């Protein structure tokens, strides 16, 4: 496989270091990609705030700094066809959809939309990335194409991208993942009507600070 | 020596199809597929293997085990699955997020077709191996969306047995 | 150390039980017992786990009376090697033969104990012989009689305890799970096939 | 391909040696594997007692000793799915199916069932290997899996396994082959409903003795 | 030299007494005796002085009749290891098992004598286990039967004399002064607490 | 101060090692010692099963091994008088108080009496240590005298005393502490009628194993 190293920097240290039970392959549930699907996004440092030792050591602490090793498999048969675009986005701010210019009458995304959790969330307008920004140039980020006739896997080693070397892992999602079916799914009748997408992440080089019992 | 476990030992099953875990494309994105125990000297799936018959002649055992899966399906069908070991103590996990915080291996079907999970340190609850639907079971047109997974299991170099005793499979 | 073959087999179990009457018109007196190690299911299941075997045997005869009290009476045990004819009566000539070794022991003495070596024309014993002549591996006989002149009026009950020694095994094979039907044949039952794993409720539990 | 050497011993010599016309690839007829198939077994030293020079030099002699190089191909399309278990069994004694404990009333297998010949024979209860022995641990023998998504071939180099270094090749089948469809055959409609299985065997290191004209 | 642990414990005392009837409708015949070293108060007080112990044992069976005269009758002693099932009747199959070692001895012979090694899954025996599963350290069983064919009509009375050997001890603790109430529990009496020193007249004397 | 090293062995290693947040002075609440007091005992490895990081890493694990550094202060004025006996007891089994010889009619201590928790428990008959064993020879254990005219502090470094090198820290209290006022408290009128007793413990050389999320 070919690894796209995000911004040419390896996740390095700078606080406790677990180094044993948090450097394991956390595997999220598979997403069923279909014909009329739109896309999916995941806010990362609050995907793993409910899963095991990393969630325990990220909720009971106050300072946090880590990188990530992503892995996105999408295993389909040799008769299906389509394409995915998997891309990480630093500081992925979800915009609100409306046409109101007043402060407390304009819409705003809820807590479940901004922080989806360990189950992700789907887009509403994937052409504008739900942020008023066209996705055609979204290749400016670190990204890979999951083309269902060349490969079925993608991997992104993403370092720590933040202005302050330590930040809260609960009230600030560092960066997001976005998978988008640019080319739709096509298949003849009699095949499997839905393709699973599996995501496994590894918290490389985790550092925690200021734990409140 | 690796040996096919009888994980599908429920009723309404014929002779041979008790050795297979069925995987389909009708089941949803995140759901439980199959789970079983670890104790080889116990009435269950480990009664059909060879280590489960030898560890019955002896009354004490220790050491690590190895459970290896193998996917019998089409070549054009892909998808991910989460195999998850939960050590003794708490009961079987309820959701995929609780399982992936324990011991877990993400095994896909594209490249790998036979995963192997090593279970550490088990002796005379005893541990629980669960097997979850990660993403889906995608299948292209003109292909059956139903496959099987054979589970096999054996001991390791650390497995040691003590106290001889006559078995009870015979009368 | 207790997982090797030499500790998996070497233990003085019980192979056989021989009756004896020594009465009136049915003046049998003798009691022949063709010796095979496939008597009780346990040792047969432990010995059909392998294809070829090779071993010596120690035989211990523990003889009691009907009720259990033991009086001093001479007893002759006689090992008939493979090929030699068996004794037909209590006082036939096959009892005074020199080829057939005998052990003279009283009831009040400690139990008798002999040793029989590897006595097969092949290089090892085989229990599964795919072909036409059951094979022709045999161990012998163990005819026993009360040495007397005037007929003894008691009925004894001997026990034959066998211990294997210097055991070597070859070509392991899986362990028989189906029940038994015959002695020299691995005949199972077509209907009512017992599953090798007890049933449970569902596949998503830990019962 | 990957070769499973049976019991880690090469077939070696110890009597005439043909060495020319008997070390050739005898190819048996293909077996049609279908949905509701059960399995097949072959008693080896009487499979080739009717085929050419090896059959002539094995019927007209009295002593026999050889090993074998097996080859089992099973070529299916990339849309079929299933699995086979091919395993050699030393001294494979076929049991009789019945529930009678009397000597001359209990059933026994006939001559065609114990010695199938060059056309093989099918199982009746493949769960107990027709011998009262469960097949789940039949992996204790030399064996391979023919998985129809990884490979289509298997090969077993089996040496001479017998208690006497010479034995009759007519009244004693040394060892048997057993192919069993553990996972059944599945295919969508419109494909080939039966898959052929081809077996080629090579009598490595043959030795014959005591020939009666 | 007689103050060490190996001389403080190694002495063939009396641990147990086993009865036997072998009668008619109550055709028990067998007599199982679960073996624990806390039978008589003396050895329990000498063994609860320490927290951890480790030792081998020599067992001597001295069997007499009811009145005392002993006739020649075969007897089977059978050691059931920890985990193996106990025999249920006189002629159950748990008597012909090869795993359970047996000793065949007559009444007129000298008393029987066997040796049992350290058989605990831990590193040493512990009598005080503060927690939840009494612990799971066990030694085994000693079922005894009259080997016969026709029911013996006698009632024996066996004595089991134990001697400890190769004794090692750890973590000494004070000696129990209060009386005993149960076997596997150090339950004392709340009321009527006996003082560890007998009373005298006054504090200014030497009585 | 003078340190009584228990059984002449330092707590040593043999599994994760926290080494940072669990080697801190856990300070229990003070016990009010009065005239008619009887004594106190603490079962140790379940005193700290509810307090912070050590309780979290001892409840969520399955195997446990550590020693302890105890500290018992008892600060009274120079006009009070009395004496305490502080002693550790390996495998301190609380007996039941009754006079019944039947199995399910004889009394037995409850869960709160055997495992007191982080608040300790008081004796009922301190002359027999609530175990049928006289306390006059309870000096066979590691112990110190807190005499209120010489010192006001005691310290016991106790190693790991168990037959199995790893054991559950929830269902098996390793060893207990027992403070007993051998000589009662005496004071003239107008002084403080109760003396506080403070206990601080440090889990030296902790090891945890087999953590179930």
């Amino acid at each position: 496989a070919n690894i796209v190293l995000a911004y040419g920097e390896w996740p390095e240290y700078c606080p406790t270091r677990p180094d044993v039970s948090v450097n394991r392959f956390y595997t999220l549930d598979s997403k069923m990609w279909q014909e009329n699907s739109t896309g999916w996004y995941w806010k990362f440092p609050d995907v793993l705030n409910k899963t095991g030792v990393f969630g325990q050591n990220a909720q009971f602490h106050y300072l946090y700094r880590s990188g990530f090793c992503l892995h996105v498999q999408c295993n389909a048969s040799k008769f299906h066809q389509g394409a995915l675009l998997v891309a990480v986005i630093p500081e992925f701010v979800i915009a609100g959809r409306g046409s109101n210019t007043k402060p407390n009458e304009a819409p705003h995304p809820g807590f479940t939309t901004t922080f989806p959790g360990t189950t992700g969330a789907t887009f509403h307008d994937p052409y504008v990335l739900d942020s008023g920004v066209p996705l055609s140039q979204a290749l400016i980020y670190p990204h890979q194409w999951i083309n269902l006739r060349t490969n079925n896997c993608a991997t992104v080693i993403v370092p720590y991208i933040n202005a302050v070397p330590f930040d809260s892992a609960i009230n600030h999602s560092n960066f997001g993942l976005i998978v988008i079916p640019v080319s739709p799914l096509k298949y003849s009748s009699g095949a499997t009507t839905a393709i699973p997408i599996t995501i496994t992440i590894a918290p490389l080089n985790s550092e925690f600070g200021g734990l409140r019992q | 020596v690796e040996t096919i476990l009888e994980v599908n030992n429920t009723t309404e099953a014929t002779g041979l199809t008790r050795l297979l875990i069925p995987v389909s494309s009708q089941n949803k994105a995140d759901e439980l597929c199959a789970a079983f125990m670890v104790d080889p000297g116990r009435i269950g799936p480990w009664q059909s293997t060879l280590v489960g018959q030898i560890c019955r002649y002896y009354t004490q055992w220790s050491g690590s085990l190895k459970v290896t899966f193998m996917f019998t399906g089409s070549f054009m069908a892909t998808g991910k699955m989460l195999v998850a070991y939960s050590p003794p103590g708490s009961a079987q996990p309820a959701n995929r997020e609780t399982a992936m915080l324990g011991t877990h291996v993400i095994w896909d079907f594209g490249l790998q077709s036979s995963v192997s999970l090593v279970i550490p340190w088990i002796s005379n609850t005893a541990g629980v191996v669960t097997l979850w639907y990660q993403t889906n079971y995608v299948v292209p047109p003109e292909t059956p969306g139903e496959a099987y997974i054979i589970a096999m299991g054996a001991a390791q170099d650390n497995f040691t047995l003590k106290i001889c005793k006559d078995t009870d499979e015979v009368t | 150390l207790e997982t090797t073959i030499n500790h998996f087999f070497s233990r003085s179990g019980l192979v056989g039980v021989v009756n004896l009457t020594d009465g009136g018109t049915d003046t049998t007196g003798y009691a022949t017992w063709d010796i095979d190690i496939m008597g009780f299911v346990q040792l047969r299941r432990k010995c059909e786990m392998f294809t070829y075997m090779r071993f010596n045997a120690e035989f211990t005869f523990v003889t009691t009376t009907k009720n259990g009290e033991a009086r001093p009476y001479m007893l002759q045990y006689m090992y008939v090697p493979p090929g030699a004819p068996k004794p037909t009566g209590r006082d036939a000539f096959q009892w005074q033969t020199a080829t057939n070794p005998s052990v003279f022991v009283k009831l009040t003495d400690p139990p008798a104990q002999v040793s029989v070596p590897f006595m097969s024309p092949a290089s090892a014993y085989q229990w599964f012989y795919d072909g036409y002549p059951c094979p022709n591996n045999m161990m012998g006989t163990f005819a026993v009689r009360v040495v007397s002149r005037e007929a003894s009026q008691l009925k004894l009950q001997t026990r034959v305890y066998m211990k294997l020694k210097h055991v070597r095994a070859w070509v392991p094979r899986p362990i028989r799970s189906q029940p038994y039907l015959l002695k020299n044949f691995p005949n199972y039952d077509s209907s009512k096939i017992t599953n090798s794993a007890r049933d449970r409720s569902s596949i998503k539990q830990a019962n």
